[PDB]
């Protein structure tokens, strides 16, 4: 005899979804995505002083 | 004492009882968890 029950006073936290865009550390970055970065070989940025 | 039996032709099958209540939903008050636990119990009759 096993009984199995369910409580109804109390639920869990399982995942805590934490977004990078909802920290104060996303100033720093510029977060440009590519859909097609593995495709590519060296790419460059141009710098004009 | 006789030749022609009487035989079973369908096999047996089971019933369901008791299994574990797992859910889980994605908040809508806080209650009606529970009203998703009578609902899968529903299911199971």
């Amino acid at each position: 005899d096993v009984e199995f029950d369910a409580l109804l006073g109390s639920y869990c936290n399982t995942l805590s979804l934490v977004r990078f865009l909802e920290l104060g550390l996303s100033v720093a970055c510029v977060c440009t995505k590519f859909p097609e970065l593995a495709y590519m070989n060296e790419g460059r940025v141009q710098f004009e002083v | 004492e006789d030749t022609e039996a009487d035989v079973p032709v369908t096999y047996g099958e089971m019933v369901l009882n008791g299994a574990n209540l797992v859910t889980a939903l994605v908040m809508r008050s806080l209650d009606d968890v529970g009203r998703h636990l009578l609902e899968m119990q529903e299911e199971q009759l």
